[PDB]
């Protein structure tokens, strides 16, 4: 059906246009190489001039949704498109006698007009069609010219003078044209030029030459017009136009050095067999040495000897209390020493912390997770994105739900630019999604329910349309749970 | 679903634990040296469940208990490696068993648990015996359970937990310990047999007419109950065959998995009644609250599920009739919204010293009475804040007591809800 | 659904494949979206053998659809004289009314099926029957300049 | 021409044994596979060494039962690759059969089916034997049926379900498991013969004269009635000669594909007429599913006689019942009783409590009164699901709680589908 867009029988072409129109709704914003109806725009230029009125109209509504699927980045190739496309669109789409064939052709031109920086290049291409045999075409494409103006207008136009002359030139003949419609719809185009910089200018250039009855109707039309001589705000904006004092940090404060604080009876106390030795040792350097300070020394201070013994306990120490007071120490370092834990520090405690999410005691999960949040807010997503996934795949039920909740926490604070091709997208479908589904399809409900948020916090970040592929493979029953959180969840 | 790993923790744990191994070693025809001197294949048909030599791990912070087991009758059979014991004791401090001293040892225990599980064709789950008013059996046991729960989440956890009563020890911190332990069991075990010392004393004192029951006297009732409830597991049989199927047909709501066990006939230490009971007599030891190992009145609540195990040669026709009888003649006591909630199974090999016997495992909402008693004693103690510095000193937070208090009360409320529920 | 295949056949007119589908126990009075049985469809498109096949297998000769159309309506509309007499012989409703108030006599008169008009009349058609707008079969001949039909309606 | 049999859970496996025991006696096939003696090769294949192997797969998530197959009388009959076992059973939980445990073995099972289908040239479809209340029987079957509708989608599949009965019931949650499989297996089954274990119990207590029947008692009786239905496929009769014809004759609505089977005569081993046995087909006491067809409309009705039968006696006994009883039919039915005869005598097992009878009959009739059986399950289901009882077991093994409701609605919709046909 791909190459059948040019098949001989009409009803097989009619398919390909519907197939395409689906493709441009249902395919990727970033976009498949299969979406190559940009770098050969001769294709759709052909399709718009289909030798069959029914399969033509279906090609135009495929072009239409294509031509709005392309309001995603980067498609600076809209210059080539207007050249290739609007002459076929004007010549035989606006021309059409068919209600819907015409309406969508105009809408298409609209979307090509706002692809552009201004209106001139589109205007300049569809001007010649005013001089065509068929009246209903000049009847129509003067209406289309007049409403690319009333909704956009002249802005970011290099040489407006040259453009005004070029569109004012035919207006005498158009207003003396035989067809009633060509005339009636030319007075509208006059008004839409007056509506923007009339009437002193138009009476010097064009009012003089028209039938007296005509310039009366134009004046009657200007009274009924209310609103400032140039319109204050345009009813429609272009591409770039639509998107269209620093704050201080308290971190400037002097640093404090804690190496000098430590006691001689520390190393044997933390590496002791008596639990209370270890606890007191940790608890002292925490309450006496870390908790007071508010900024540690960035310059020339190696904590990766101290931090690797916090890990040794957080991972392996059998005393849940000594874990709790250690992960709170780890957090204090990551908090009072922002921008330190680049790799060696962050990575020295990361995989131990993820192992110990196994702990279910509320106070301990509080401390471990909050420390994981510290290492994340100053190293996200350096090592954690990968290793967090690893431990979602882990056998302990608790580490699954907690490390997945971790990805959820991190994903809500995912604000890294950009704007595209970040570490999240490089591994999105390959790893993140394949691993989040393993949570979504877990044996336990409380596990599954964490996946349901962690998938609805994912869609929120990366478009509920991009992930509609594995959404389909999922149960209709799990789907409405996922959607439940999508409606509540924020980043 | 074949092998079961057994654990015993604390003094009580190893006492009723060893007693259990004494009973079912005889029943299966194993001597203290570990050799088969039976005379039937129905004895070695499912010997692989509890034996390899027992698949039993012995645990206590109190090192003395080591010797009290090995110097016992079947003390020689247990694997020397499977003894894991600490230097000091917990001294009735749940926090010492759960957070400080008991936590230091728990790794060594898990190493042995792993070892025994490693060489299992297909593990079923685990089986822990312990007391709840202690420090080790409760604090370290519940910590062991959670530690297994997370290392073996694809397996069943089945406990024989004995409840403290003033009638057996006047230690007033036991309400604390048992409350904290119940806060664990409701979250960490699939099924728990509630052995109430209150009820064991009341049976030895009032029914067996022993003026001063010893532990041995109370332990006799326990070991006989355990062999009874594990009869399905240890011999060939269609119904309630493995641990998971049992729990599936016994536990309708995950938190309400506290069974009120009871069995018949009640005998003394080595006495014989010289007259074997009839099938209708055995059946009429179900509602008979003087046969419940938990101090609760089944009349004061409703049965959610019931498992009956008849042991001995008898009429399967008559047992069916009597059970079908006793259900509908007391129809208001069995929950209506669970149809066919009572299940009966027969084993031809009777227990030691009896021609016939019958064990009555029941998930009765009346069990809330038991948790009421524990909570009121806990609250009376906790409102005056007595002995809290013991627990808090070991790293515990005062908040924990409030949570365990509240969580047990939610457990009581839940039982009360389903008792007052209607099918309509 | 076997009732939907029997509609596809009875409409498009595959006489043989009706027997196949009916030998598989297809619903002779199976309704489509708008309540049209296969007898409706065969009587619309002039498949005489399919009408007689369905009727003798117990097709509702006087079945209506969502708009009150009997098969005799549709046969008299399209002008299938062979089928009209088959339906009437199988107890068809000569003075059936549909949602617009028309009888089969209205439709055969509007479409100029003079031969069918006379058959319906002789089976006791209501010549004075009125539609929604209030017009008889005789009023239609007056309104539509058909003096050949006016004479055939007063016979 | 070939048909493949599949046996899931203890129920399927142990009824399978009884059926293939009885098939081999009816076909003079030996326990070792030999034969001192085609239509019967619909069910059996052939070795180069003159050995006749069943076209069968045995599946259980647990050795014990299938272990007894391959250390028993008929251990030599099956190829060992046909007998498939796991280790952890489903524990009376549809979730474990369908989701947690079933996914670990489904691919091995589907693979071993391909090996039997590759030996076959013109494969017809599948016969499937399984319990309702069992975890394996419910969960794994419904999974296997889903996957067979993919890998063999364009062909038939027939069920032989064991409807649960408190007299032999092993689980409380058997209503749950029944509803859950019947929901997910509804779209994937072309026809399905239910067997109420209560009726089979009742029959064995009354007509076989047994106080407390065993599973052997029930399975033997069941295997006799299964043989009566598959006799047309194994001996090349006139009626029901291939698997499609079961749907043609008995299924006039895809969903309502649950025939009532009635079998006479069941004579203790401690002769009747053609007319007497045909009257017993309209006696509820001899049905396989406990209901009252008098309270329902017949959509179809077949009579499968076998033995010393005169075709004229049949037409007399038919006219007797069509005149002297009021068997109500639906108006959109042929209302004519279809018949077929197979002159070979009903084989029993040497030693069986069931006696050799001269002639026998098995009436297959898609009556709307079988809705009564669905109502009994649905009610038990409702009581427990009203309190969400035992639901945590299922939800904790990979199942969404919603699936309970979606299944219940599909059972409520099926009860309406039975009602509208019969009014
Ligand atoms: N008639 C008959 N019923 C049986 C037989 N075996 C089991 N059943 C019934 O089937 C139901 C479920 O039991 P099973 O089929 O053994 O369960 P399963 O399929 O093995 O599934 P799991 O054991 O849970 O893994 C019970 O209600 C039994 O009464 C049998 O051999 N014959
Ligand atoms: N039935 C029974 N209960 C006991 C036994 N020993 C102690 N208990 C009870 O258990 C509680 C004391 O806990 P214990 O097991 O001795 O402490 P532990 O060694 O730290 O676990 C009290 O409620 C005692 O009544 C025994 O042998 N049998
Ligand atoms: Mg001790
Ligand atoms: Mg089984």
């Amino acid at each position: 059906l791909e190459q059948r867009a040019s098949h001989k029988v009409w009803k097989a072409r009619l398919n390909a246009y519907q197939e395409l129109n689906n493709l441009f709704t249902k395919s990727s914003v970033i976009p498949n190489d299969v979406a190559n109806y940009w770098l050969d725009p001769e294709l759709f230029a052909s399709y718009i001039v289909d030798s069959n009125v029914v399969a033509q109209e279906n090609a135009i509504i495929a072009l239409h949704t294509l031509l709005e699927y392309i309001s995603q980045v980067p498609n600076v190739s809209t210059s080539k498109l207007r050249l290739q496309w609007i002459p076929p669109l004007v010549e035989k789409g606006l021309s059409s006698s068919r209600a819907a064939t015409k309406a969508k052709a105009t809408d298409c031109i609209m979307l090509l007009t706002q692809s552009d920086t201004s209106i001139q290049q589109t205007v300049n291409l569809m001007l010649p069609s005013l001089s065509n045999k068929l009246p209903r075409l000049v009847s129509s494409c003067v209406k289309c010219l007049a409403t690319i103006i009333e909704e956009f207008g002249f802005i970011n136009v290099s040489d407006i003078n040259i453009l005004l002359s070029e569109i004012l030139e035919p207006l005498p003949k158009l207003s003396s044209h035989a067809d009633r419609n060509v005339r009636s719809e030319t007075m509208n185009l006059i008004l839409q030029i007056y509506k923007w910089f009339g009437k002193e200018l138009l009476q010097e250039l064009l009012l003089e030459k028209l039938k007296p009855i005509q310039q009366r109707d134009l004046s009657r039309m200007f009274e009924k017009y209310e609103g400032t001589i140039p319109p204050k705000q345009q009813p429609r904006l272009f591409q770039w136009a639509v998107p269209a004092n620093a704050v201080d940090p308290f971190e400037l404060l002097p640093p404090s050095v804690i190496l000098d604080k430590f006691p001689a009876d520390f190393q044997t106390r933390i590496s002791s067999t008596k639990w209370k030795d270890r606890v007191e040792a940790l608890e002292e350097i925490h309450n006496n040495v870390l908790k007071p300070v508010k900024k540690l020394a960035h310059k020339n201070q190696d904590y990766s000897d101290y931090l690797r013994v916090l890990a040794n306990v957080i991972q392996k120490d059998a005393n849940v209390q000594a874990v709790t007071i250690a992960a709170n120490s780890v957090q204090l370092l990551c908090n009072s020493l922002r921008s330190n834990f680049t790799r060696s520090y962050g990575a020295i405690v990361l995989v131990p912390l993820l192992e110990r999410t196994k702990e279910k005691k509320p106070s301990v999960n509080e401390a471990i997770c909050s420390a994981l949040d510290a290492v994340a807010t100053y190293c996200g997503f350096d090592d954690c994105l990968e290793e967090t996934l690893n431990y979602m795949k882990h056998k302990t039920p608790q580490v699954r739900i907690e490390c997945t909740k971790f990805l959820t926490r991190m994903l809500q604070g995912w604000k890294s630019d950009g704007p595209l091709q970040n570490q999240l997208l490089f591994k999105l479908l390959p790893e993140v999604t394949t691993a989040v589904l393993k949570i979504v399809n877990d044996t336990q409900p409380t596990t599954r329910n964490t996946g349901f948020e962690c998938f609805a916090t994912l869609m929120k970040l990366v478009g509920e349309r991009e992930l509609a592929d594995p959404l389909e493979k999922l149960d209709n029953l799990k789907k409405k749970k996922i959607y439940e959180y999508y409606e509540k969840v924020e980043v | 679903m074949r092998e079961i790993v057994h654990i015993q923790a604390g003094q009580c744990g190893n006492q009723i634990g060893a007693k259990f191994w004494e009973v079912i070693s005889d029943e299966h025809g194993i001597d203290p040296t570990g050799s088969y001197h039976g005379d039937s294949d129905l004895q070695l048909e499912r010997i692989n469940v509890y034996y390899n030599v027992p698949r039993a791990i012995l645990v206590d912070l109190e090192p003395g208990t080591m010797d009290s087991v090995r110097s016992g009758p079947f003390g020689q059979i247990f694997r020397p490696d499977n003894f894991v014991f600490g230097q000091s004791g917990a001294g009735n401090n749940w926090a010492k068993g759960h957070y400080t001293e008991g936590a230091e040892l728990v790794d060594s225990v898990l190493d042995v648990v792993r070892k025994e599980s490693e060489s299992c064709d297909c593990l079923q789950g685990f089986q822990l015996t312990h007391s709840l008013g202690g420090g080790t059996g409760s604090g370290m046991g519940t910590l062991l359970i959670s530690k297994i729960r997370e290392e073996y989440p694809d397996r069943i956890m089945n406990t024989f937990s004995v409840v403290p009563s003033p009638k057996v020890s006047d230690t007033v911190v036991e309400p604390y310990n048992a409350t904290l332990s119940v806060h664990q069991l409701v979250e960490n075990t699939d099924e728990t047999y509630c052995i109430d010392n209150e009820a064991l004393y009341d049976i030895c004192f009032r029914t067996l007419k022993l003026t001063t029951p010893t532990y041995g006297d109370l332990n006799h009732l326990v070991s006989a109950t355990m062999s009874g409830v594990t009869t399905c597991l240890r011999f060939p049989g269609q119904l309630n065959a493995d641990l998971r199927k049992l729990a599936v047909n016994m536990v309708p709501f995950p938190r309400l998995h506290f069974f009120m066990p009871g069995f018949a006939p009640l005998t003394s230490r080595g006495s014989q009644q010289y007259r074997a009971l009839t099938v209708p007599e055995l059946t009429q030891q179900m509602f008979d609250a003087k046969n419940m190992m938990a101090a609760c009145d089944p009349r004061h609540g409703r049965y959610l599920t019931v498992a009956a195990v008849f042991r001995g040669r008898m009429s399967m026709k008559e047992v069916d009739e009597q059970m079908l009888n006793v259900q509908n003649k007391n129809s208001s006591y069995f929950v209506e919204w669970i149809p066919n909630n009572v299940k009966t199974a027969v084993c031809d090999i009777p227990p030691r010293g009896l021609k016939m016997s019958a064990t009555f495992i029941g998930n009765s909402t009346a069990i809330q009475e038991l948790f009421k008693r524990i909570s009121e004693q806990f609250t009376a103690m906790f409102r005056r804040k007595a002995f809290l510095h013991w627990y808090t000193g070991e790293g515990m937070d005062e908040m924990e007591f409030t949570e365990a208090e509240s969580n047990m009360n939610d457990l009581v409320s839940e039982y009360q809800q389903y008792q007052d529920a209607t099918a309509d | 659904d076997l009732g939907k295949k029997l509609l596809e056949a009875a409409r498009a007119g595959q006489d043989d494949e009706v027997r196949i589908l009916m030998a598989n126990g297809a619903d002779v009075n199976a309704t489509d979206a708008s309540g049209l049985t296969p007898l409706h469809l065969a009587a619309t498109y002039g498949h005489l053998e399919i009408v007689e096949v369905l009727l003798k297998h117990g097709a509702d000769v006087n079945a209506i659809d969502i708009m009150g159309s009997t098969p005799l309506h549709l046969a008299a509309l399209i002008g299938h004289l062979e089928i009209v007499e088959v339906l009437l012989k199988h107890g068809a409703d000569v003075n059936a009314v549909d949602t617009w108030g028309d009888t089969p006599l209205h439709l055969a008169a509007i479409m100029g099926h003079l031969e069918i008009v006379e058959v319906l009349l002789k089976h006791g058609a209501d010549v004075n029957a009125q539609d929604k707008f209030g017009k008889t079969a005789f009023d239609i001949s007056i309104d539509n300049g058909n003096e050949d039909l006016a004479e055939i309606l007063q016979k | 021409r070939e048909c493949i049999s599949i046996h899931v859970g203890q129920a399927g496996v142990q009824i399978g044994n009884a059926c293939w025991e009885l098939y081999c006696l009816e076909h003079g096939i030996q326990p070792d596979g030999q034969m001192p003696s085609d239509s019967f090769n619909t069910f059996f294949s052939e070795t180069g060494a003159g050995k006749h192997v069943p076209r069968a797969v045995f599946v259980d998530l647990e050795p014990t039962v299938i272990d007894e197959v391959r250390t028993g009388t008929y251990r030599q009959l099956f190829h060992p690759e046909q007998l498939i076992t796991g280790k952890e059973d489903a524990a009376n939980n549809y979730a474990r059969g369908h989701y947690t445990i079933g996914k670990e073995i489904i691919d091995l099972v589907l693979d071993r089916i391909r090996k039997l289908a590759d030996q076959c040239t013109g494969l017809q479809g599948f016969s499937v034997f399984h319990s309702f209340g069992g975890g394996t029987g419910s969960g794994f079957t419904s999974l296997l049926m889903e996957r067979l509708s993919v890998d063999y989608g364009k062909k038939s599949k027939l069920e032989f379900s064991i409807y649960p009965a408190p007299q032999v019931s092993t689980a409380v949650v058997e209503p749950y498991n029944s509803i859950l499989t019947t929901h997910t297996t509804l779209e994937h089954s072309d026809c399905a013969f239910m067997v109420d274990n209560e009726a089979i119990y009742d029959i064995c207590r009354r007509n076989l004269d047994i106080e407390r029947p065993t599973y052997t008692n029930l399975n033997r009786l069941i295997g006799q009635i299964v043989s009566s239905i598959t006799a047309s496929l194994r001996f090349d009769g006139a009626l029901n000669v291939d698997l499609t014809e079961f749907q043609t004759n008995l299924v006039p609505y895809p969903r309502a594909h649950f025939p009532l089977a009635t079998y006479a005569p069941v004579i203790s081993a401690e002769q009747l007429s053609v007319a007497e046995i045909t009257n017993a087909c309209f006696e509820p006491a001899n049905q396989m599913v406990k209901c009252d067809p008098r309270h329902g409309k017949y959509m179809a009705c077949c009579l499968l006689y076998r033995g010393d039968v005169v075709p004229k006696d049949v037409n007399a006994a038919i006219a007797t019942i069509k005149t002297k009883r009021t068997i109500q039919f639906v108006d959109w039915c042929p209302t004519g009783f279809k018949v077929g005869i197979n002159y070979e005598p009903p084989t029993v097992v040497p030693g069986g409590d069931l006696a050799k009878v001269q002639r026998a009959v098995c009436m297959l009739s898609n009556t709307t009164a079988i809705a009564e059986a669905w109502a009994r399950l649905d009610h038990k289901f409702d009581l427990m699901y009203a309190k969400r009882a035992f639901v945590h077991w299922y939800v904790g093994e990979g199942m969404e709680e919603g699936e309970f409701s979606e299944a219940r609605e599909d059972m409520a919709a099926l009860e309406k589908d039975y009602e509208e046909v019969g009014v």
